[PDB]
């Protein structure tokens, strides 16, 4: 760890030759072949919330070197990892909705899943900046929280042999959300007390 | 349909397709050894659309918006 | 193992040298030790946790049973290198010993104490 | 009788390695 | 009337042991992607496959004991056993009608139905079997190393052969002079 | 017997025919010949027969001739399904579905019966399509074509959803809609099929009136059903249970409301989705969403049914008032308050009328006055919705900040009524408090 490390250290993601931790507002990256600190990324802001990584980082799959932080504003950063270097940042639609609360990667290409604070839900193409879907997901208090695609290839369309099925969990809830992308991205069902 | 965004790092890497066992499975021919980073991303783009096809739905109503409404299924 | 009859009584029993306590064994996996004046049992022992004997646990699962009887029940004697280990010199129904003695799997029984 | 579920057993799905992105 | 089957690779990075069967079942014919199935028999011993000569009917023999006879292209199965001890090898004879077992100290053979016509007694700690078709020859490598030729019609043993040398270790049978190669452990 | 297991699966997944007796027995299988018949015929006389059959129907029809050059062709006299590749055979199940859905309007006639067993003697679509066909052949469910049908029908073959029908297959009479009903009410996985192959055809608009009163009528009485049998009376699981209702119906009647060319089905759409808001105690925003989706689909060949179905939406609905986009179709309606008349005859349209009014008040334009003034002097509203929409009307009066010259038009006019309406107008202007004379000399000046 580096020396001037005074901050927990929230999620750890291992990718190429390199594995990177979002601590809170830093990312510390080492390099995983020979397990040595590389450089270290320090995302900036003009307020003092801002500047918080939640949501945190991950990786597209055919993304050569690229982590994508989400920020307590509702910016997803783009930064190339070798050369340390902030290369597009991509802003929330509808700024109302606030905090990046999660975002993965879907099983198409380059195309992420943002999960906003407001309530949110988009799949946007990360090279053309532009949204593919947009699902009012949440509920104001009730934020979504954690998201995972299917990468089966069946399971939507109310026939079962079609693809595009996304579960959808919130914290304050114990009930996941399954939801349909084909047509608008409809919900189809909602498994409820899966936990207390 | 323009990428908004260009990187300025995968002009200047170069990758080796020959030398890795895993990478040697996306060349086209028995020649192609040294890749630039943009060819390589192409290579891999190919490869995930080998592994997993693009899905129909990455290719408005009242009552539709009211189903993908989430706030309506509340207890 | 609740309802066999056979491995309920007690083929042998002796008094303590003191002469307050039976101990107690049969065809079956406990000892008892009884109290002669108290009538209860003050402990009961297990002679053998082996699970190569035969009657050592009341309850077999259900993951030995094939559809073919049970998995410590196929004549397995055919799979040996060995000749003298490959022939079955044995009687048919012969419980009281014989020289042939296949003798796989034994029961457990306690035939004095 | 149908509509019942049978065993589960693990189906063979090939992933993208991610290890490549390097 | 039919063709020949083959697959020939077209590119000159692609190679033909590089094709997965899931690629072959998709490029083929559904009557014959049909034929490609699995069994999960798992609880009794290594299984040993042999088809009858039309390639109608397979018997199939787990190392435990058990033995079964399937129609395996329409699915049905003629017969299933279960028969106790070990099983060395199981083989149709001339259809699928009769076959034959090699059990833990003989032979058995079988009918359709699996009723037990009879066992060969001669024939004692059969390892291997080989089943002549143009005559009507069952001839049996023992453990000991001794060599067998039961004539199946008439039931008569034609000619014991001792091989003088060692057990043997494998056998099989020259469709063409209807010779045994046997092959042996030194 | 795992193994007779694995093998009896074998089996019933096996499609083609490796004996002499088993050849014979799937050649057998036919709805026209019987039998002993049908066992001896070659691919060339039923291919004459069934190909006379096929030039009635095609000389009945235009749309059959695409089919004359790939399903009815000289060559498919010779083709085995069962030897091409899994494309070829996903392409003709395309083709063959396509064919269904275009010959079920007419399945009632011998031609399109022959073009059918040409069908099912070359192609077995009875195997192989056992879906479409058995869904295309449901809306006839009692004729003798359709026990004949159930008769060659494979068993294991059938979907799940489908089997229902086995006493009608082991004693061969046909199946009633009281049988086909209570498994739709039972499994959704039938329901959603008939809705499914329905809407399936209407967006190729190859529908018929038959087609279209056959899934209203099922949709409807398995609605009716399902809420019976939805109906809990603990809170949250009629809560859970009306979630399940809309996430079941949803994507069918979200469709079938809007689809513009079928007005049949949108007829039917509107049947279900008035028993959905009559029966099933749904809540308000639910049933804003139907009003504006109807809103939204109507035409004018569906306008006084859809308004009918409205009148019981805004009827069942707890708010008072419609959420916009309602009022201003209904704005867009020729004769509102005439056909309103019409259909208050026979279905209390108080509520919409009273909701219309307040949504129109709630507009700062001047182009609803007319229909305010007619809704007002309809004698449609109750003395109190009338004594509120007026307070309402002034309040707006005095919250504008021309527009004030209309609107004291309006009122002089409404003062100024001359039935029981203008008697709770004026008993309204005393219970506000509020003079006349002063607004009325201020607009006359």
């Amino acid at each position: 760890l580096p020396s001037d490390l005074d901050q927990p250290i929230k999620q750890i993601l291992i990718f190429g030759g390199w594995i990177v931790a979002c601590a809170l507002t830093r990312i510390e990256v080492w390099k995983a072949a020979t397990l040595e600190h590389y450089t270290t990324i320090f995302p900036a802001a003009s307020k003092k919330g801002d500047n918080e990584l939640t949501g945190g980082a991950i990786n597209m799959p055919t993304f050569l070197n690229k982590i994508f932080v989400g920020r307590k504003d509702g910016w997803v950063e783009i930064w190339n990892v070798s050369t340390g270097k902030l290369i597009y940042t991509l802003l929330p639609p509808s700024p109302d909705c606030g905090a990046v609360t999660c975002l993965q990667p879907t099983p198409a290409l380059s195309l992420l899943a943002i999960a906003y604070s407001g309530g949110p839900l988009v799949i946007q193409n990360v090279l053309t900046d532009k949204t593919v879907l947009l699902l009012e997901a949440g509920t104001d208090d009730a934020p979504v929280t954690s998201i995972s695609f299917r990468t089966d290839g069946l399971g939507a369309g109310q026939d079962g042999r079609k693809d595009g099925v996304m579960a959808t969990a919130t914290s304050v809830s114990g009930d996941v959300t399954f939801w349909d992308l084909n047509k608008g991205g409809r919900i189809m069902g909602v498994l409820r007390s899966a936990h207390n | 349909d323009a990428p908004a965004w260009e990187d300025s790092d995968d002009e200047r890497l170069t990758i080796s397709l020959a030398g890795a066992t895993r990478l040697r499975k996306l060349r086209i021919s028995e020649s192609e050894d040294l890749v630039s980073g943009i060819e390589y991303a192409r290579r891999l783009r190919q490869q995930y659309l080998r592994l997993y096809p693009q899905p129909d739905w990455a290719k408005p109503l009242p009552l539709d918006s009211f189903l993908r409404d989430a706030n309506s299924f509340k207890v | 193992a609740a309802n066999v009859a056979g491995t309920k009584n007690f083929n042998t029993i002796r008094y303590s040298m003191d002469g307050t306590c039976l101990l107690a064994g049969g065809n079956s996996k406990y000892i008892c030790l009884y109290s002669t004046t108290t009538m209860v049992l003050l402990k009961k022992f297990t002679v053998s946790v082996n699970l190569s004997l035969s009657g050592t646990q009341e309850f077999l699962n259900s993951k030995l049973m094939t559809e073919a009887g049970p998995v410590g029940l196929l004549d397995d004697q055919g799979e040996a290198s060995d000749l003298e280990d490959r022939i079955d010199r044995s009687l048919p129904g012969s419980k009281r010993g014989d020289p042939g003695a296949r003798k796989k799997f034994p029961e457990v029984r306690v035939s004095g104490v | 009788p149908v509509g019942m579920p049978a065993k589960w057993d693990v189906k063979e799905a090939r992933k993208y390695n991610i290890e490549a992105d390097g | 009337e039919n063709q020949t089957g083959f697959l020939e690779p077209e590119g000159e990075l692609e190679r033909t042991y590089k094709v997965r069967q899931d690629e072959i079942v998709k490029e083929v014919a559904v009557e014959v992607a049909q034929k490609k199935f699995e069994l999960k028999l798992t609880e009794l011993g290594p299984y040993t496959c042999e088809y009858s000569r039309n390639g109608r009917d397979l018997i199939l023999a787990g190392r435990k004991g058990h033995v079964a006879t399937m129609d395996w292209r329409e699915g049905k199965l003629g017969c299933e056993l279960q028969l106790g001890e070990t099983v060395r090898d199981a083989r149709f004879l001339h259809n699928n009608q009769f076959f034959a077992v090699a059990q833990k100290k003989y032979v058995y053979i079988y009918d359709h139905n699996g009723v037990e016509i009879h066992c060969l007694r001669k024939h004692v700690e059969v390892s291997h079997m080989e089943f002549l078709p143009y005559h009507f020859l069952l001839a049996t490598l023992s453990i000991s190393g001794q060599l067998k030729y039961q004539d199946t019609s008439t039931g008569q043993i034609v000619a014991e052969i001792a091989t003088k040398h060692g057990t043997p270790v494998s056998l099989t049978q020259n469709p063409y002079n209807a010779i045994l190669h046997i092959g042996q452990q030194n | 017997s795992s193994l007779a297991q694995q093998l009896a699966q074998i089996a019933a997944n096996s499609r083609s025919s490796f004996n002499v007796k088993a050849l014979k027995a799937s050649h057998s299988k036919s709805l026209i010949w019987e039998p002993r018949v049908a066992v001896s015929q070659t691919f060339a006389e039923i291919y004459s027969q069934c190909y006379e059959g096929f030039k009635e129907l095609c000389h009945l029809d235009s749309r059959f001739v695409p089919f004359d050059a790939t399903l009815f062709s000289a060559q498919s006299q010779e083709v085995d399904r069962t030897q091409m590749t899994a494309e070829e055979n996903a392409a003709l199940d395309k083709r063959v579905d396509s064919f269904l859905h275009l010959v079920g309007s007419r399945l009632r006639l011998m031609p399109a019966i022959k073009a059918v067993e040409w069908l099912i003697r070359r192609f077995r679509i009875h195997e192989f399509n056992t879906g479409t066909l058995l869904a295309t052949f449901l809306p006839y469910h009692t004729i003798p074509a359709f026990v004949t049908l159930l008769s060659i029908l494979p068993v294991q073959r059938i979907p799940i959803e489908y089997r229902f029908l086995d006493p009608y297959i082991k004693s061969l009479t046909p199946p009633p809609r009281a049988a086909i009903v209570q498994q739709a009410t039972n499994r959704p996985d039938l329901l959603s099929a008939i809705s499914r192959y329905t809407l399936d055809s209407c967006r190729a608009k190859q529908e018929y009136p038959g087609l279209i009163s056959f899934w209203g009528g099922i949709m409807a009485e398995a609605v009716n059903g399902m809420i019976d049998k939805m109906r809990s009376g603990r809170r949250a699981i009629q809560l859970e249970n009306d979630h399940l209702l809309l996430q079941q119906i949803g994507p069918v009647l979200s469709e079938a409301m809007v689809m513009k060319d079928v007005p049949g089905i949108q007829i039917a759409s509107y049947m279900v989705v008035a028993i959905l808001a009559a029966k099933g105690s749904l809540n308000d925003n639910i049933l804003t969403a139907f009003m504006e989706q109807l809103v939204h689909g109507w035409t004018v060949d569906t306008l006084r049914p859809g308004l009918v179905c409205l009148t019981m939406l805004a009827q069942h609905r707890s708010a008072k008032q419609l959420s916009g986009r309602v009022a201003k179709a209904v704005i867009k309606v020729p004769d509102l308050v005439s056909s309103l008349r019409d259909i208050s005859k026979e279905h209390q349209v108080d509520k919409l009328a009273n909701g219309l009014v307040l949504a129109f008040v709630d507009r700062g334009d001047i182009r609803t006055l007319p229909v305010i003034n007619s809704l007002l002097l309809s004698e449609l509203l109750q003395e109190k919705q009338a004594k509120v929409a007026y307070k309402a009307l002034l309040l707006a009066a005095h919250k504008i900040d021309n527009i004030r010259k209309q609107v004291g038009s309006a009122l002089v006019r409404l003062s100024q009524a001359e039935g029981d309406v203008g008697d709770a107008i004026r008993t309204a202007i005393q219970e506000v408090d509020f003079n006349i004379e002063e607004l009325e000399l201020k607009l006359g000046a």
